[PDB]
């Protein structure tokens, strides 16, 4: 009876883990992507300015 | 003539908001505190967690001889 | 001067990402405790039905 | 014994899945923080540009 008392705690404990760290994943997973939605309009703001700068080297030649 | 110019528009916002950068970063700082107590807070936490587990074992064992008895 | 403004960069460079991972960490950190502190109890809890279904046994 | 047994599907139900998951959420965590950094070098790359957009700027203004 020791047996099946003392192997009651993983068990419990495992899927805990598994209701726990999961649920992390999923969490810190859309993490990645919502920095997404931050990056891709910088990367346009990125490309915006990049080749004015140059542009701005061009009205630089208008001098 | 433009380097003097160009420069002193740079000493002057480069320390001010250099500063300002500095004074962001001490705010992180009492974050970076605070997240490092969460951290000791969380092993002191899973340890008792564990001494939980085999407190429980030890319930379980004196449940069970007193049962047999 | 302008090794001011890699200092400046620099310092911009390392606030920000620091600043960028602090918090994230920390958050998550932040997220620690509770998940942590409910089972500190939760356990703790269902510790008392291990106390709890001892004591008349042992009167029996 | 059946307990025995059937207390045996979970503990690798879950360890199993519980060696899953993990090796994952790390390395998924590893891999965005990679991302994340290179972020940094680009986006702040546009205004330190941009702060040689005002170079030529004050260029522009000046001489």
């Amino acid at each position: 009876d020791l047996k099946v008392s003392s192997l009651d705690a993983s068990l419990r404990d495992a899927t805990a883990r598994i209701e726990h760290l999961v649920q992390d994943v999923e969490g810190l997973r859309v993490q990645a992507q919502d920095i997404d939605a931050r990056r891709g309009d910088a990367e346009a703001a990125l490309a915006r300015a990049n080749q004015d700068n140059a542009l701005l080297g061009e009205e630089a030649a208008t001098l | 003539e433009t380097a003097t110019g160009r420069a002193d528009k740079l000493e002057e916002m480069n320390g001010q908001i250099s500063a300002r950068l500095a004074d962001s970063s001490a705010q992180q700082k009492a974050v970076e505190r605070r997240a490092g107590d969460l951290n000791v807070a969380l092993e002191r936490a899973l340890d008792r967690i564990r001494a939980l587990e085999e407190e429980a074992d030890g319930l379980r064992q004196r449940h069970a001889g007193v049962d047999t008895a």
